[PDB]
């Protein structure tokens, strides 16, 4: 069974950094893309970009260029999202979402989400 | 202000059918068949319900269906049940090799 397990809730001050993890089980982590989606409280889903688990190359959405870093540790089947220079507007739930084969523009499995609260 | 336009809310009584629309442009919804629908109970992860306009993942009942006409996709939920009450989001591939979401529709079951 396919599953994405994310790390716990975070509470940070403005200017700090935060690293969120998304551990994949139930398939070959390196066979499918990993995408990142933000949802500010009460708002809709926003696509942050994706990371190729084939090569490690990250591709950021226009709105998420600069302070956001997608990375991988394939040896523990884990994708990471780090947010730098945290600001109040970053308070949100962040999801990882697997790209459904063959082209990965459908997200068939989603992590449970990680709340980040910036005080 | 999202790229795809959805009605903010929709309502129905149990057993009825409700349709939620998702209007994009020829650059996304109309230009490709990679339109998806996700069901989100608030505070839980989105769940894939429809992909590639009309395909259902295994385990999703046949009450959920999807279609498209021009630049507008549609998700239909027939035989409405109380557990269908949730937020529904559409998404689409774009000609810029990105994915865009709709603003979401709150579906209430009376």
């Amino acid at each position: 069974q396919v599953q994405l397990v994310q790390s716990g809730s975070e509470l940070k001050k403005p200017g700090a950094s935060v690293r969120i993890s998304c551990k994949a089980s139930g398939y070959s982590f390196t066979s499918l893309s990993m995408n990142w989606v933000r949802q500010a409280p009460g708002q809709g889903l926003e696509w942050m970009g994706w990371i190729s688990t084939k090569s490690g190359d990250p591709t950021y959405a226009q709105a998420f260029t600069g302070r956001f870093v997608f990375s991988l540790d394939t040896s523990v089947n884990t994708a990471y999202l780090q947010i730098n220079s945290l600001e109040a507007g970053d308070t949100a739930v962040y999801y990882c979402a697997r790209g459904q084969p063959p082209v990965g523009w459908t997200f068939d499995y989603w992590g449970q989400g990680t709340l980040v609260t910036v005080s | 202000q999202s790229a795809l336009t959805q009605p903010p809310s929709a309502s129905g009584s149990p057993g009825q059918s409700v349709t939620i629309s998702c209007t994009g442009t020829s650059s996304d919804v109309g230009g490709y068949n990679y339109v998806s629908w996700y069901q989100q109970h608030p505070g839980k992860a989105p769940k894939l319900i429809i992909y590639e306009v009309s395909k259902r993942p295994s385990g999703v009942p046949d009450r959920f269906s999807g279609s498209k006409s021009g630049n507008t996709a549609s998700l239909t939920v027939s035989g409405l049940q109380a557990e269908d009450e949730a937020d529904y989001y559409c998404s689409s591939y774009t000609s810029s090799s990105t994915l865009v979401f709709g603003g979401g529709t709150k579906l209430t079951v009376l």
